[PDB]
């Protein structure tokens, strides 16, 4: 098989080199909860983001579902994103 | 336990996130997933409204106005008996009272003394 290679920049590749945004440092997956008093993984497990789904009043149609919905926009938003990208 | 636009309910969670936990308001919406209700808070010295939205299971039916339907009706019928007669009723309550005289008597029971004990 041909030796293996496939550059492309994918527009963010190209906006963060433009100015300096550097990559992150991939430390860790965990955040600190306060009250509680656990470590709570970011995305994981009960991740925190899946918390105002379980919340036991939000105080403003159901709030939390609304919440669930503007997540998934925003997931099928960065996939497309991706589909385009890798058309071009 | 089904509830409708209007009916009164109490807040009661089954930890350390938010404590209202004991107020009272109204039902202004029902979502088939959780209740709504408003609370009014006072705002300093004023009474502005805050619109909560709980979940089904940490919200209960109140009972803070049977007391007076039952007392209506008992005075339906003291009523009822007081024009059926020429009766004075009374049908107002009244604070507790002062106790009246006794006699208390010392024949099967003689007083103990008690002092107070040691360290």
């Amino acid at each position: 098989k041909p030796l293996p290679k496939a550059k492309a920049m994918t527009k963010w590749e190209k906006f963060a080199a433009k100015k300096g945004i550097k990559p992150k440092e991939r430390a860790g997956k965990m955040i600190y909860d306060e009250a509680s008093g656990e470590w709570v993984p970011k995305w994981g497990y009960k991740g925190a983001n899946k918390k105002l789904d379980d919340q036991w009043l939000v105080e403003v149609i159901d709030p939390r579902t609304l919440n669930r919905a503007e997540r998934k926009r925003l997931v099928k938003k960065n996939e497309k994103q991706q589909r385009r990208n890798m058309k071009n | 336990k089904v509830y409708k636009v209007g009916d009164i309910v109490d807040i009661k969670a089954n930890m350390p996130h938010k404590f209202y936990q004991g107020k009272t308001g109204v039902v202004y919406n029902v979502t088939k997933s959780s209740v709504g209700v408003i609370i009014n808070k006072m705002v300093g010295n004023r009474y502005l409204e805050k619109r909560l939205n709980l979940r089904v299971e940490h919200i209960k039916h109140s009972k803070c106005r049977q007391e007076f339907l039952e007392r209506v009706k008992a005075n339906a019928a003291k009523r009822a008996e007081a024009k059926a007669q020429g009766v004075a009723v009374q049908l107002k309550r009244q604070p507790a009272q002062p106790r009246e005289s006794r006699i208390v008597s010392t024949e099967g029971n003689v007083p103990q003394t008690l002092a107070p004990v040691p360290y």
